[PDB]
Protein backbone atom coordinates (compact mmCIF):
# COMPACT_ATOMS: atom_id res chain seq x y z
CA UNK A 1 0.00 0.00 0.00
CA UNK A 2 2.04 2.90 -1.26
CA UNK A 3 5.25 4.22 -2.80
CA UNK A 4 8.71 4.18 -1.19
CA UNK A 5 10.01 7.63 -2.11
CA UNK A 6 13.33 9.26 -1.26
CA UNK A 7 13.21 12.45 0.83
CA UNK A 8 15.46 14.84 2.74
CA UNK A 9 14.83 16.89 5.87
CA UNK A 10 15.00 20.66 5.43
CA UNK A 11 12.68 23.66 5.14
CA UNK A 12 13.17 25.91 2.12
CA UNK A 13 11.78 29.02 0.44
CA UNK A 14 8.39 28.95 2.16
CA UNK A 15 7.07 26.23 -0.12
CA UNK A 16 7.26 23.91 2.92
CA UNK A 17 5.61 26.31 5.39
CA UNK A 18 3.83 24.00 7.85
CA UNK A 19 2.66 20.66 6.44
CA UNK A 20 3.76 20.68 2.80
CA UNK A 21 5.61 18.11 0.70
CA UNK A 22 7.89 19.20 -2.15
CA UNK A 23 7.66 16.71 -5.02
CA UNK A 24 9.88 17.91 -7.84
CA UNK A 25 9.40 17.06 -11.50
CA UNK A 26 11.13 13.69 -11.02
CA UNK A 27 8.20 11.77 -9.53
CA UNK A 28 6.14 13.42 -12.23
CA UNK A 29 8.47 11.95 -14.86
CA UNK A 30 8.45 8.29 -13.79
CA UNK A 31 4.84 9.02 -12.73
CA UNK A 32 5.04 6.67 -9.77
CA UNK A 33 1.83 6.93 -7.73
CA UNK A 34 -0.42 7.31 -10.77
CA UNK A 35 -4.02 6.60 -9.85
CA UNK A 36 -6.18 3.92 -11.48
CA UNK A 37 -9.97 3.89 -11.63
CA UNK A 38 -12.88 2.06 -13.26
CA UNK A 39 -16.36 3.63 -13.22
CA UNK A 40 -19.63 2.36 -14.71
CA UNK A 41 -22.93 3.58 -16.17
CA UNK A 42 -26.06 2.06 -17.73
CA UNK A 43 -29.32 2.60 -19.61
CA UNK A 44 -32.73 0.93 -19.96
CA UNK A 45 -35.11 0.18 -22.83
CA UNK A 46 -38.51 0.52 -21.09
CA UNK A 47 -41.13 -0.42 -23.66
CA UNK A 48 -43.47 2.54 -23.22
CA UNK A 49 -47.04 3.59 -23.97
CA UNK A 50 -46.04 6.30 -26.44
CA UNK B 1 -35.74 38.11 -39.63
CA UNK B 2 -33.81 39.06 -36.49
CA UNK B 3 -35.52 36.20 -34.65
CA UNK B 4 -34.66 33.95 -37.59
CA UNK B 5 -31.16 35.40 -37.09
CA UNK B 6 -31.01 33.29 -33.94
CA UNK B 7 -30.74 29.64 -32.98
CA UNK B 8 -32.02 27.35 -34.41
CA UNK B 9 -32.04 27.60 -38.21
CA UNK B 10 -35.45 28.73 -39.40
CA UNK B 11 -36.76 30.35 -36.21
CA UNK B 12 -40.35 31.56 -36.66
CA UNK B 13 -40.46 29.70 -39.99
CA UNK B 14 -44.22 30.17 -40.44
CA UNK B 15 -43.85 29.27 -44.09
CA UNK B 16 -42.54 25.74 -44.57
CA UNK B 17 -38.92 24.96 -45.56
CA UNK B 18 -37.84 28.25 -43.96
CA UNK B 19 -35.58 26.11 -41.77
CA UNK B 20 -34.17 24.59 -44.96
CA UNK B 21 -33.71 28.00 -46.59
CA UNK B 22 -32.10 29.43 -43.46
CA UNK B 23 -29.70 26.49 -43.19
CA UNK B 24 -28.81 26.76 -46.89
CA UNK B 25 -28.18 30.51 -46.56
CA UNK B 26 -26.06 29.82 -43.48
CA UNK B 27 -24.19 27.18 -45.49
CA UNK B 28 -21.21 28.64 -47.31
CA UNK B 29 -21.14 29.08 -51.08
CA UNK B 30 -17.96 26.98 -51.15
CA UNK B 31 -20.18 23.90 -50.77
CA UNK B 32 -20.97 22.38 -54.18
CA UNK B 33 -24.48 21.80 -55.52
CA UNK B 34 -25.55 24.62 -53.17
CA UNK B 35 -27.03 26.71 -55.99
CA UNK B 36 -29.14 23.80 -57.23
CA UNK B 37 -30.00 22.95 -53.63
CA UNK B 38 -31.30 26.48 -53.08
CA UNK B 39 -33.19 26.32 -56.39
CA UNK B 40 -34.86 23.08 -55.29
CA UNK B 41 -35.69 24.48 -51.85
CA UNK B 42 -37.04 27.88 -52.94
CA UNK B 43 -39.36 26.97 -55.81
CA UNK B 44 -39.00 23.22 -56.47
CA UNK B 45 -40.24 22.56 -52.95
CA UNK B 46 -43.33 20.91 -54.44
CA UNK B 47 -41.14 19.21 -57.06
CA UNK B 48 -39.13 17.51 -54.32
CA UNK B 49 -42.24 17.11 -52.14
CA UNK B 50 -43.76 15.06 -54.97
CA UNK B 51 -40.33 13.40 -55.33
CA UNK B 52 -40.59 14.52 -58.95
CA UNK B 53 -36.88 14.09 -59.63
CA UNK B 54 -37.51 13.70 -63.37
CA UNK B 55 -39.80 16.74 -63.29
CA UNK B 56 -37.28 18.57 -61.10
CA UNK B 57 -34.54 17.88 -63.65
CA UNK B 58 -36.83 18.87 -66.54
CA UNK B 59 -38.06 22.12 -64.97
CA UNK B 60 -35.05 23.31 -62.94
CA UNK B 61 -32.83 22.20 -65.88
CA UNK B 62 -30.50 20.71 -63.27
CA UNK B 63 -28.10 18.00 -64.39
CA UNK B 64 -29.51 14.47 -64.37
CA UNK B 65 -28.45 12.39 -61.33
CA UNK B 66 -26.49 15.46 -60.18
CA UNK B 67 -29.46 17.41 -58.85
CA UNK B 68 -29.79 14.47 -56.44
CA UNK B 69 -26.79 15.82 -54.53
CA UNK B 70 -28.42 19.25 -54.35
CA UNK B 71 -31.66 17.67 -53.13
CA UNK B 72 -29.68 15.81 -50.46
CA UNK B 73 -27.98 19.05 -49.41
CA UNK B 74 -31.42 20.65 -49.11
CA UNK B 75 -32.61 17.64 -47.10
CA UNK B 76 -29.72 18.09 -44.65
CA UNK B 77 -31.02 21.45 -43.43
CA UNK B 78 -32.63 20.59 -40.05
CA UNK B 79 -36.33 20.43 -40.97
CA UNK B 80 -38.43 21.01 -37.84
CA UNK B 81 -35.23 21.98 -35.98
CA UNK B 82 -37.41 23.62 -33.34
CA UNK B 83 -38.89 20.21 -32.61
CA UNK B 84 -35.38 19.18 -31.55
CA UNK B 85 -35.65 21.38 -28.43
CA UNK B 86 -38.67 19.34 -27.34
CA UNK B 87 -37.24 15.97 -26.31
CA UNK B 88 -38.80 15.12 -22.92
CA UNK B 89 -42.32 13.74 -22.56
CA UNK B 90 -43.71 12.18 -19.37
CA UNK B 91 -44.24 8.42 -19.27
CA UNK B 92 -47.81 7.25 -18.65
CA UNK B 93 -49.03 3.66 -19.05
CA UNK B 94 -51.71 2.06 -16.87
CA UNK B 95 -51.33 -1.73 -16.60
CA UNK B 96 -54.79 -2.92 -15.64
CA UNK B 97 -53.74 -6.58 -15.78
CA UNK B 98 -49.93 -6.64 -15.57
CA UNK B 99 -48.67 -9.99 -16.84
CA UNK B 100 -44.92 -9.97 -16.20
Amino acid sequence: LGQNMRVAFMPWNGYNFEDSILVSERVVQEDRFTTIHIQELACVSRDTKL
Amino acid sequence: KRIQRFDPVGVAAKDLRDCLLIQLSQFAKETPWLEEARLIISDHLDLLANHDFRTLMRVTRLKEEVLKEAVNLIQSLDPRPGQSIQTSEPEYVIPDVLVR
